[PDB]
């Protein structure tokens, strides 16, 4: 099921499931990162594991995440996609995030990959007397950069742009069913008493 | 690299899988003599011919595109003349979508099959009429295609069964339906199973302007059966 | 067969607007494009821009970005056009073409003019 | 982009220049005087399907022409061209 | 048609051979006991990932370029942190270069590499000294490509282990390079066996103008030991 | 080549058009009455990363424009075009 | 960070020439053409040339083929550019920017300016 | 299509301009006084089979220019250009 | 070797016609254009039209469509060129020269002038 | 992929059929005692070596060529120097037409060999002479080729043995041509058995204009023998 990679703002509609990468763009230049966070705002908010991962308190397992690219047969290029683990932080350079756990994908090869991420864990922690909120710590980033430059003919267009999957293993856990905030309270039905009369 | 069935013919395609929709075929009603005991006439040989329908534009600024499967066979050829002075039908379908690009077009589609799609209006209290369902061989067009026109999203879409058309890779997809109803048999005229929906997730671009890249879209049932019109005494 | 219906012809006072009609019946409408001319009485035509009733793009001539407007109908299968403003020199008629399955513009059906 | 065409009135082959070069692209129409238009030559030298096979077109890069062998009483109109390859797309003046 | 060494992954490969330069493999010292006998760390899971280096510019009037490969390793990385700390090694590399362009894109490049290429300078009678030889992760660029900076031709440069990259046909290159050196361990910070070199023999062009066809060289440490830094008293 | 700016100054939709055909290839500048000069739009429709996202290009084969919504304070900055379609590359003359 | 410091102003009388850098820090330099530009006070700006600093191929404008000439050095990362037999009408600001990875001409930093 | 050539005598940098872009497509002839016409340069850089190598020609979009090294007395002569691109072809003024 | 011989000089009162002829030798005479010129004594040289020996198809200069005709013999190996209604600015040197054997226009085959 | 006969070779084709016209080869005489009595030399080293004539130029308004093929081997080479001082030949043949035009060209030619191809004159009560048949290396022309110059019509020429070059799928064509005459041998001044004819039916198209697409044919006498020049006594 697709994620949203767009995690800009003012990206409204279904403008959210692609990121461009034009002809015109510098080298070793961020294009985006999911911060593996099912219960935070995010990429992974609403996705189909993280649905049904609402209703229930507890979760870990293993993760798999597939990307597809979707340009002209013609165009080639490199990308390369980085993982880090759930103790350092995001890596904001080129150089300092080769040294991580990558692989270095073309395009003209092959137009879809595979990553497979380790392990995840997740609860919600009430610990206090009064009603508050602890958020789990951010566990993994999975960061993509720019190798080489976008490499188009003088009749494609020069622009391109990628869809990113999600899909857990078969080992994936669930515990202690609650109900999920996620529509809303109650709000106003136009015929809410159909039955009574 | 034809699918001969019947009287027609659609030849010279790119490889393709019959991915069954779920795990199972159509089955022609393994036994039911406890209803609507006239045994079914089932024609096999007068139905079964690919019924292409009309080609459809993608631009840029499209949107999507949606078939009621029952409904899109009314009023075509030999199966439209059979759901007239029959009450009660038993089929499932065949599609096959293909478009055609060049190698200097980009883009992708989502060709989904929905059972059971109930839609809904934007902004009002008012149910949908029978004219904004019951569109007919010319289909209709999604308003708010990241909500599916329900409020149900398009990223969790891929529970259906479904195939992408990747105009870098391939620009074929094959879906084969089975009978997907809890009753037995159904009433073709007021009931719509499947919902055939594809929509352009990553619009397509090029240098020039709005290049059509049109698209193909054809039908076939494949186990169809019917109630008996003819009878002893 | 392929007919483009238009309005009769209609006269206005400066300093008003006026909206026309270019009808269409006998193809599909969504797959074509609605293209707008204007010819000065005695002298050769002019394009103004057109409408794309599929997604309701239109794309205007630079003198006539400030004039006129264009709008689609879908369910009458009429395409529209409000002019603004209007002074001496918008005493013409108007047609209506359309153009082909891949967007191409040459035009082989075409209406019948609506004087000013 | 500025088409001329170079004669103002006939009394047979009408050419007209172009400001660049439009690489075929280039289409025939003609008016009767009734207030009918169709168009005779399309992509600078076919034939529409239904005209007399009299009319024919020239190419070249940048000056094209039309070639009308015999004449008719009907034929009478003002012939124009028109060039759809950069919007906005331009007409000619007109013959005639 | 994946790379897979370790920690990293060179995936999405087109096919090609490794072609060992020479004919062995890095070894791993079968038997000195006579030679700084604490026995060698010998690091193998820590030190082996493809570290790819930054994509050079291929345009029509660029003439070269070149790499010494002990020393564009140290500072990257867990190899990098090792040539500290250490005095003594022993390695073989494995060479990975790639370039990409399109079907319109014409030339040829020379990949070459070269044990102990002492360099020299032009017109002077002053050796060169320690800052135009050790210049890092960089590299270098030829200024007289046709002699290769030492009087040498390139005409007889294919003596050498190398392989060519034409864009015509393919657009990749492996080079497996074994233990060349006469001492059985050397010293990583003042001496250099290997020097990868490539070369545009046929320069590139196009109808427009200076595309750069970018290159991509990846280089990887093979059977790596050091000398040992624990001992017991 | 030359292009040239129809509004000379302002007190919103600021077009250019072209001697040619330019397929694209045209880029939106901004300077402030500082000296600094950045970017808005290139490629006739993109928007650059790192701007209010109220700007918006027009494309079309040789006359282009820019929209702007709602208008600001240190908004007030003259704008410029330029082609890089073929050398030499030309700017324009600039609004407000 | 990218950044493009220009060293600062000065003035020169006519029959002489004058010599300018553009010092670049931040990235690599042997990567990216270097453009110059031309403002007169109160107009529009104007294309001089580029310097490939990768090769010292130049590429100038028609009407500036005598007056100014592009040098670039990789050592100090600085590209310079001398100007020869000054006017009256030189009196300007002049900038420097960058190209791009592939060499397309859509410049995203710049310098600050140095007037004559 | 008109091309004009910017000096009209010599007594060494001969440059030419264009109306258009034409993308390469150019060449260099020369006529000496007694009636015979070679050409030197095609393609707007490459050398003819036979001539001194003194001789280079420029590149660009739409303004290209000759470079010669040193004279020599039957080296005065008249040098023209031609484009090729699109028909009418069209040569230039040439100096000397 | 390639040889382009064209006949001798010749002059013609107004109101006349004359007719050349460029017979060329050394070659296969099937395989390339015949392209015409015009140069007036103390300008430039113009461009005329060619003749394509293997089809007859001709294209002319707008200038010269009513003035000039094109013809090509294959038997003897010589392309004509009649000019019609001539006038007094009809006195100059008219050349032919050779194509390519991709349909190149690059002259490396040229006649001697024939002056009018 | 390479046509190895003899002296030259002609390499690097696209892969091609031997469709044999009709059902033989060239079988060498196989017994005829009856006639010439001196024995045939029969040479075999020193004639097959597939002679490639002039390559013709295909333009949109071109309309066809047409060879002899006794007649165009006359004066080249060992074969043409053997058909002087002797009066007897027995020979068959091997043609291979191959044009080469990118994948933007368009259209179709009929590589067709016609036995005893006797021509005719358009209008006229004359029979045609001996200068508009013996034309030789340069071959000829069609000036009506709807009816093949003698009233026969092309529709019906497939009768012929025949290949297509489709420039969509390919561009080679391979004909292996028999003895085909009624006497045992024959004389090669003045009889000529097949008329080698390839006619474009579908003309050429491209954006520019006029594209070349020049075309080889080379010719190879398969079994070749004539008479004897040497006896004893």
């Amino acid at each position: 099921s697709m994620m949203e990679i767009n995690n800009t703002e003012s990206a409204v509609g279904m403008e959210r499931l692609k990121v461009d990468i034009s002809a015109l763009t510098d080298v070793d230049q961020l294009l985006f990162n999911i911060p593996l966070d099912i219960q935070l705002d995010g990429p992974l908010r609403n996705t189909l594991v993280g649905n049904i991962s609402r209703y229930y308190t507890h979760w870990s397992g293993s993760l798999e995440m597939t990307f597809m690219f979707c340009g002209s047969f013609m165009a080639t290029g490199k990308l390369i996609l980085c993982y880090t683990p759930p103790g350092g932080s995001c890596p904001t350079t080129r150089e300092t995030a080769m040294l991580g756990t990558h692989i270095v994908w073309d395009f003209g090869l092959q137009s879809s990959v595979t990553l497979i991420i380790p392990w995840i864990s997740g609860s919600h922690y009430r610990m206090f007397n009064n009603d508050a909120k602890s958020t789990n710590a951010n566990v993994g980033y999975v960061t993509c950069f720019m190798q080489t430059n976008l490499i188009v003919p003088s009749e494609s267009s020069d622009t391109c742009s990628l869809i990113g999957f999600i899909a857990a293993k078969d080992d994936f856990s669930l515990r202690l069913m609650r109900d999920s905030p996620d529509i809303g309270q109650l709000d106003h039905l136009h015929a809410a008493e159909a039955a009574y009369q | 690299l034809q699918l001969k069935l019947g009287n027609s013919a659609i030849v010279t395609q790119e490889a393709a899988n019959y991915c069954c929709a779920y795990g199972e075929w159509p089955n022609y009603l393994p036994d039911h003599e406890a209803v609507a005991i006239d045994k079914p006439t089932q024609p096999e040989t007068a139905t079964d011919r690919f019924y292409t329908l009309k080609s459809v534009k993608w631009e840029t600024g499209s949107t999507g595109w949606w078939w009621k499967l029952p409904d899109a066979l009314n009023n075509i050829g030999m199966f439209g003349q059979n759901v007239q002075h029959h009450y009660l039908y038993r089929s499932g379908f065949l599609i096959h979508v293909q478009c055609n690009a060049t190698k200097f077009h980009q883009g992708a589609l989502l060709v989904v099959a929905i059972p059971e799609h109930q839609r809904g209006a934007h902004n009002t209290n008012t149910s949908p009429g029978f004219d904004d369902i019951m569109k007919g061989e010319e289909g209709g067009t999604f308003n708010h295609p990241y909500v599916l026109d329900d409020g149900t999203s398009l990223a969790c879409a891929t529970i259906f069964p479904h195939q992408w058309i990747n105009l870098r890779t391939n620009n074929s997809a094959t879906i084969v339906l089975p009978w997907m109803n809890a009753a037995p048999m159904d009433f073709p005229l007021r009931h719509n199973q499947w919902t055939l929906a594809i929509i352009p997730v990553v619009p397509l671009g090029t240098r020039t302007t709005s290049s059509m890249v049109p698209i193909t879209v054809s039908i076939a049932p494949m186990c169809c059966e019917f109630n008996g019109l003819r009878h002893a005494i | 067969q392929v007919q483009l219906q238009q309005s009769g012809t209609e006269l206005a006072k400066p300093g008003a607007s006026v909206k026309m009609s270019c009808k269409a019946s006998g193809y599909t409408f969504t797959n074509y494009w609605m293209h707008w001319f204007k010819q000065r009485p005695g002298q050769g035509l002019e394009w103004i821009g057109y409408v794309n009733p599929n997604t309701d793009y239109t794309d205007y001539n630079h003198k006539f970005k400030d004039k006129a407007t264009l709008t689609a109908d879908k369910s009458s299968s009429t395409a529209y056009m409000q002019l603004s403003s209007l002074t001496s020199e918008d005493s013409a008629v108007y047609f209506c073409a359309r153009g082909t399955f891949g967007n191409y513009a040459s035009f082989a059906y075409w209406g019948q003019g609506t004087l000013v | 982009i500025q088409m001329i065409q170079s004669p103002s009135s006939m009394f047979v082959s009408l050419s007209c220049r172009a400001s660049q070069d439009i690489r075929g692209n280039l289409d025939w129409y003609q008016q009767k005087p009734g207030g009918t238009i169709k168009l005779l030559i399309y992509s600078t030298s076919n034939l529409n399907s239904g005209v007399p096979s009299r009319f024919s077109g020239s190419g070249s890069g940048s000056d094209y022409s039309l070639t009308i062998s015999s004449l008719e009483s009907e034929d009478f109109a003002d012939y124009y061209c028109l060039q759809r390859n950069a919007y906005p797309l331009t007409f000619g003046g007109g013959t005639k």
